[PDB]
């Protein structure tokens, strides 16, 4: 309207289009949060799933985009503040199992992440990782010395797994509101990426029936 | 930054010419692209406007229809192409860059032009004196005339100064009146009233002679003054 | 003797804390309430302007 | 030994606790119960900046009132011409998790941080045309919370490790370091004058930083749970907190104890910002509550109600000259008020 | 005379027809009325299918209005009128119909990629709704245009069976609907458990019975029974048809606006605020 806030104009108007060519990318975006252990052999996941303070993971499967991110160890944080991930989908866990010693420890972060106000309508997909010195350990080293509550034999590798997989359900206050997943991989280093695709499907789904459901 | 222009030379009556215009050293796909002329012995005339975004294209009233203004982003390349010269088109071109958003400062780098031989809304700007003796060590004020308000509803004021040392491309000395371009001597300012406007310099000193221009941006098109010139 | 130099450290922060020179609340109140009626007259969301020169009008 | 330091720590306590009760003569209330109310406030939208693709979550004017930046989680700063709507900049972020972001007073520089634990300084007049980075600071162990320009040259950080710092942006080292917390720190002021400053820490408890030297010189309690917001009286000797109590107080620095509480029974969530007005008489704050609430300072009663937003705000601000306040919140959306 | 005239097939009279036609054609104009009003005033659900919720009411609104108006003739010669008459309603009725089909598109994107990485523009959704039903009149009129109009009624002749060019459109869209409508409460049947775990038989039959009636009376399956109208031997049929269709506006508002909770959340504060 003065010769020189028409230029201003346009200027406003070419970084709107730049601006919004970018909402078609943000709205079909999906958040996974990952959590592990220092001997959990995170960095051999990553790795395998072909992929490239915290640190942020793009990719891609069946034309659907993914996000993952990495906590370097900040699971000291303790405060709401740092709850600013309400908009992931689904939290995953590489907990160890061959290494008897440790267990408690992870079942102790185990029960604080979960049972937190935030998480409650998010999903949790549990791997227990590398799942094959058991094969090599539960007929040497009976996991009575460790835990008391085991009934099975020592030696029987589906009543260790069952147990296992007991202690970690058992963990839940008002166990969920969306299910709880698990697995066993070891070096498959292929197909990880079509189980997590399903479950979140899954998850997805369950939100969106429930939306349909309005009576 | 740098801009480097080609494309002169002597030319018959009838036919065409193309001229180009290359940058180097900033970002050419944010600024704006203006042609301005030059008489063989007279003041200086505008020619052509072209916007970044290919959005707007403003043209003058003397040659409209026989040039085409054009761009070429990715390369840094812009073209000016004229057809049916005749001997009124004997001139030396420039090229001039310009940026506008809150707070800039238009016309502020201006490349080294070329030559080019051949064998009633518009506001008109009169400059007060064609040389005016001074010695070193005195102050000095320069002005000149024009026929409509420059202020803007929203507190703006549109005159430019430049200067044109001898033998070289013209350099800005205030945009909007009153402001001061970066690279330049704290000794300058500008001031006037409405329609009457001068430029003053204090502790006059060496290299500080040349022809000193004042045009004006309010509404295409550009028009410009004779030139005043100063004697030391 | 880390708790000794811990406590020291503390025992140092509380005296350098102690002895700092205070005043009533009535003051600080009343200067309060001074500043504030000071400059009323020239607060433009407490007061408001004409419509003229409003910027944002 | 240990129990004879600990005895005295206890006295000199003591001793505090007795020169703050002692001065004590009057109540904020008392003094003035003979001011007139505000009235009624009912302010309206001027202006709708709209644009960002995700939750607001801080922003800062400019030392001219005419020009703001803001910032979202999803790596965008952008700096508007608030009189028409424009849009003069949008930088790009490295990092999507960022909690901070400041506008330095000569109008040449911006600060940003965040999770990554490292602050950026951007430079805006270039001769190139374009804004580029200038200077990276690193050398905390913790998330960044607020950072706040001092000079050209000068910087003050605040990080939840616990710690505060004064960094020299032309070197790029550390002068100075403030420690004494216990938890971590959530929020920093400036006074006017430039040579003191005062943050929260999530203790319910708050302290006053001495710039020139490097030691605290006192701490004050009496909240329950974390510290969210603080800022500066206009005169630079007062400041108000709010806190995750849905209780805001208002603290002196001369009379060394608290003053008023602002609270009432038909709120139950906090509070997550806090501005001044330009006489210190408009108190102004964004809650959980999808809204935010214009107090009378010194009144402790409510004078207004802003309730234009779909979401939890998180950022308020309020002019150099008087002339406009500023929300944003997790809607997306920004706001103009006058 | 009556409603059933629309997908007869034998020039069907009798009054109890017609009072029926009356009166279920005056409520569901009403509650079409006000359906449309809450569509526009309540904030926190748009979305895709509120945008075809709202372009559905208005077409049927708009048909509803012009068939109670005047599809009845003088009785002799035909003028103008009731040729535009005739056309107008043919466009109403096809248009209310492509946004019925629009709807099933959209729940076949909601149960089977539940992934919200697609979706569609205003712009297109109202291209489509509005644009097919033209091209369809267009190229009706152009290859006869003497087959508007009846003796006795304003609506299609059954010369050179150009009473198909409604039953076209109609059957084709039925035949898809009736698929994703299985789909969708199949699916459902194997997950209410997981969403409601502290509810016996009675209240997960009655929540997968609550469900599938309301999702029956937008994807346009209501209307089969219609198809069968021709003969005067068979009157349960129609009286079926007449009955249950001119109830369809009434019925989309008891299902989708006073049962769903944020409606009733929004009515309760427009009732505090005045």
């Amino acid at each position: 309207v003065s010769a020189e806030d028409k230029a201003a104009a346009e200027r406003s108007k070419e970084i709107d289009k730049c601006l919004s060519r970018e909402k078609t990318y943000v709205k079909r975006l999906v958040k996974i949060l990952l959590l592990g252990a220092d001997n959990s052999g995170k960095s051999t996941f990553l790795k395998q799933m072909r992929i490239i303070g915290i640190h942020e993971y793009d990719f891609e499967i069946k034309n659907v985009p993914f996000k993952m991110v990495d906590v370097g160890g900040q699971r000291s944080e303790r405060k709401r503040w740092f709850e600013c991930f309400d908009s992931v989908t689904s939290i995953l866990f590489l907990v160890d199992s061959s290494d008897f010693n440790r267990l408690t420890e992870s079942l102790n972060d185990f029960e604080t992440i979960v049972n937190n106000r935030v998480f409650s309508n998010v999903s949790i997909i549990l791997f227990l990782n590398k799942t094959d010195l058991l094969e090599e350990k539960v007929q040497i080293v009976s996991i009575k010395d460790y835990f008391l509550e085991f009934e099975g034999d020592p030696h029987c590798l589906r009543d260790v797994q069952k147990f296992l997989v007991e202690c970690f359900r058992n963990k839940r206050r008002d166990q969920q509101q969306k299910p709880l997943y698990h697995h066993f991989t070891t070096a498959i280093n292929t197909e990880n990426a079509r189980l997590i695709f399903r479950d979140v499907k899954d998850t997805i789904l369950h939100d969106n029936l429930k939306q349909l459901m309005l009576q | 930054v740098q801009l480097v222009e080609s494309g002169g030379g002597l030319v018959q009556p009838g036919g065409s010419r193309k001229l180009s215009c290359s940058a180097s050293g900033f970002a050419f796909s944010s600024f704006g692209m203006h042609w301005v002329r030059q008489a063989p012995e007279k003041g200086l005339e505008w020619v052509a406007y072209i916007s970044s975004g290919s959005g707007t294209i403003y043209y003058a009233d003397t040659v409209k229809g026989r040039f085409t203004i054009s761009r070429d982003d990715p390369k840094n390349t812009l073209f000016l192409q004229m057809t049916s010269l005749r001997s009124e088109d004997t001139a030396m071109y420039y090229c001039v860059r310009s940026i506008y958003y809150y707070g800039s400062s238009p016309f502020d780098f201006w490349g080294q032009g070329t030559t080019l031989t051949v064998s009633s809304a518009d506001i008109v700007m009169t400059q007060a004196t064609s040389s005016v003796p001074v010695t070193p060590g005195e102050s000095v004020s320069i002005s000149c005339r024009s026929s409509k308000s420059l202020l803007h509803s929203n507190g703006n004021t549109y005159l430019y100064w430049f200067l044109q040392r001898p033998g070289q491309s013209p350099q800005l000395l205030i945009y909007r009146m009153s402001n001061l371009a970066s690279g330049v001597p704290d000794r300058f300012s500008g001031s006037g009233s409405g329609t009457a406007f001068t430029l003053t310099i204090s502790r006059l000193e060496a290299e500080d002679v040349g022809v000193y221009y004042c045009m004006q941006h309010l509404e295409y098109p550009l028009t410009f003054g004779a030139g005043t010139k100063l004697e030391l | 003797t880390a708790s000794i130099a811990q406590a020291r450290k503390l025992v140092e922060q509380l005296k350098m804390e102690a002895n700092i020179d205070r005043i009533k609340v009535s003051k600080a109140a009343a200067d309060l309430m001074a500043y504030c009626e000071a400059h009323a007259k020239e607060d433009p969301l407490l007061t408001p302007v004409p419509a003229s020169e409003n910027p944002f009008r | 030994e240990l129990d004879q330091l600990r005895q005295e720590a206890e006295q000199l306590k003591n001793q505090i606790r007795d020169a703050r009760k002692a001065c004590a003569d009057a109540t904020l209330s008392q003094i003035t119960n003979n001011i007139d109310p505000v009235g009624r406030i009912q302010m309206r939208t001027r202006r709708t900046l709209r644009g960002h693709l995700a939750k607001i979550y801080a922003m800062h004017w400019g030392t001219d009132s005419r020009l703001l930046v803001s910032a979202s989680q999803d790596g965008k700063l952008i700096i508007w011409d608030s009189y028409t709507t424009n849009k003069v900049h949008a930088i790009p972020l490295r990092s999507s998790w960022v909690m901070t972001c400041a506008y330095a007073p000569s109008g040449n520089y911006v600060a940003c941080g965040g999770l990554d634990n490292i602050c950026s300084i951007y430079n805006l007049k270039t001769r190139e045309g374009n804004v580029r980075v200038s200077r990276e600071l690193a050398g905390h162990t913790g998330y960044l919370s607020c950072c706040r320009f001092l000079d050209d040259n000068q910087i003050v950080t605040s990080s939840g490790d616990t710690t505060c710092a004064l960094w020299d942006i032309e070197t790029g080292q550390q002068t100075t370091t403030f420690t004494g917390h216990t938890g971590d720190v959530m929020s920093l002021s400036l006074a006017p004058d430039t040579r003191l400053f005062v943050s929260g820490a999530c203790d319910a408890s708050a302290k006053l930083w001495d710039v020139r030297e490097g030691m605290c010189r006192q701490t004050f309690t009496g909240h329950e749970s974390d510290i969210n917001a603080i800022c500066f009286f206009p005169n630079g000797n007062a400041f108000a907190t709010g806190s995750d109590d849905a209780t805001c107080r208002l603290f002196d620095l001369r009379a060394d104890q608290e003053l008023m509480t602002y609270s009432h029974d038909n709120i139950i969530c906090g509070i997550t910002s806090v501005s001044f007005s330009k006489s210190g008489r408009l108190l102004l704050a964004g809650y959980d509550d999808f809204n935010c609430n214009v107090w009378d300072a010194l009144k402790a009663d409510r004078a207004g109600v802003l309730a234009g937003h779909d979401n939890r705000v998180s950022c308020l601000g309020v002019t150099d000259d008087g002339m406009a306040v500023a929300t944003g919140s997790w809607d997306s959306f920004l706001k103009i008020w006058n | 005379s009556s409603f059933a005239i629309l997908m007869a097939h034998y020039d069907v009279e009798d009054w109890k027809l017609t009072l029926i036609t009356r009166v279920g054609l005056a409520l569901s104009l009403f509650c079409l009325l006000l359906c449309i009003l809450t569509f526009l005033l309540v904030r926190p659900i748009q979305g895709s299918r509120t945008t075809i919720h709202l372009h559905l009411c208005i077409c049927l609104f708009v048909g509803s209005t012009i068939f109670l108006a005047g599809i009845e003739n003088e009785g002799g010669q035909v003028g103008l009128r009731c040729r535009l008459v005739a056309g107008l309603l043919h466009y109403c009725f096809l248009a209310a119909f492509c946004w019925m089909s629009l709807e099933g598109l959209e729940l076949y994107f909601l149960v089977v990629r539940v992934f919200q990485g697609q979706g569609l523009s205003t712009r297109w959704l109202c291209l489509i709704g509005y644009g097919v039903p033209l091209l369809i009149v267009g190229v009706s009129a152009a290859i006869y245009s003497k087959g508007y109009g009846r003796p006795r009624y304003c609506w299609l002749d059954f010369e050179q069976g150009f009473l198909w060019s409604f039953l076209g459109p109609v059957t084709f869209i039925i035949l898809c609907n009736a698929v994703i409508f299985v789909t969708t409460v199949w699916k459902l049947t194997q997950k209410f458990s997981e969403i409601n775990p502290d509810m016996k038989k009675l209240k997960k039959a009655r929540a997968l019975t609550i469900t599938a009636i309301a999702q029956l009376f937008l994807l346009g399956c209501t209307w089969v029974f219609g198809l069968f109208i021709f003969d005067d031997r068979s009157l349960v049929l129609t009286y079926v048809f007449t009955i249950l269709n001119c109830l369809q506006g009434a019925f989309l508002y008891l299902l989708h606006c006073l049962l769903n909770k944020k409606v009733r959340e929004e009515y309760r504060k427009w009732a505090c605020l005045v």
